[PDB]
């Protein structure tokens, strides 16, 4: 899958701002991940503010 | 999805 649990990715917040995160659960029907950030905070974060933090 | 944009 493009997303999976344990993958790194860059997840885009509202102030419009790139962060590292890790996915820790992925909701395919919803278009959302659970990503958790360096602070050990977790966000719900749609797949459209979602990137890998890898090149293909 | 994305935005949609036109052509
Ligand atoms: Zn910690
Ligand atoms: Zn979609």
């Amino acid at each position: 899958p493009r997303l999976w649990e344990g993958q790194d990715v860059l997840a885009r917040w509202t102030d419009g701002l790139l962060y590292l995160g890790t996915i820790k659960k992925v909701d395919s029907a919803r278009e959302v991940c659970l990503v958790q950030f360096e602070d050990d905070s977790q966000f719900l974060v749609l797949w459209k503010d979602i990137s890998p933090a890898a090149l293909p | 999805g994305g935005v949609k944009k036109p052509l």
